[PDB]
C-alpha cells in the first residue's frame, strides 16, 4: 500500500500546482 | 471560502465506507482540489476509481456527489457542521 499513497500525495501535489497556476492568470 | 469545511464534510462521508483502508484526509484533500480545479462528477469518480479498484462506482459516485451537494449548501448559507451531523446520520443509518 505504501505504493499508493506515493501516488496519492504525487497527484495531490499535480492538482495543487495547477491550483496556483489558475491563481498566477 | 470553503475548501477547508468541504474537506472535513468529505473526510465525515470517506469515513462511512466500510473497508475503506486509505489514508481519509489525504483522499479528501485529493476530491476537494480535483472538484476546485473545474472537475464534474464524472471526471471526478473516473479518477477515483482508477486509483481505489475495491470500491464500487456507485460508491465512488456517492461520495463525490455528496460534495458537490454539500459545497452547494456552505453557498447556501448552512453551517459545516450540519452538513456532518447529516452525513453521520445518513453513515450510521439511525436518527440517534
Ligand atoms: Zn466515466
Ligand atoms: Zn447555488
Amino acid at each position: 500500500t505504501a505504493s499508493k499513497m506515493k501516488l496519492l500525495k504525487k497527484k495531490i501535489e499535480e492538482q495543487r500546482e495547477i491550483l496556483q497556476k489558475t491563481h498566477h492568470k | 471560502q470553503y475548501t477547508e469545511n468541504l474537506k472535513v464534510i468529505v473526510a465525515e462521508k470517506l469515513a462511512g465506507i466500510p473497508n475503506f483502508n486509505e489514508d481519509i484526509k489525504y483522499v479528501a484533500e485529493y476530491i476537494v482540489l480535483l472538484i476546485v480545479n473545474g472537475g464534474t462528477v464524472e471526471s471526478v469518480v473516473d479518477e477515483l476509481a482508477s486509483l481505489f479498484d475495491s470500491v464500487s462506482r456507485d460508491t465512488l459516485a456517492n461520495v463525490v456527489q455528496t460534495a458537490f451537494f454539500a459545497l452547494e449548501a456552505l453557498q447556501q448559507g448552512e453551517s459545516a457542521e450540519n452538513i456532518v451531523s447529516k452525513i453521520r446520520m445518513m453513515n450510521a443509518q439511525s436518527l440517534g
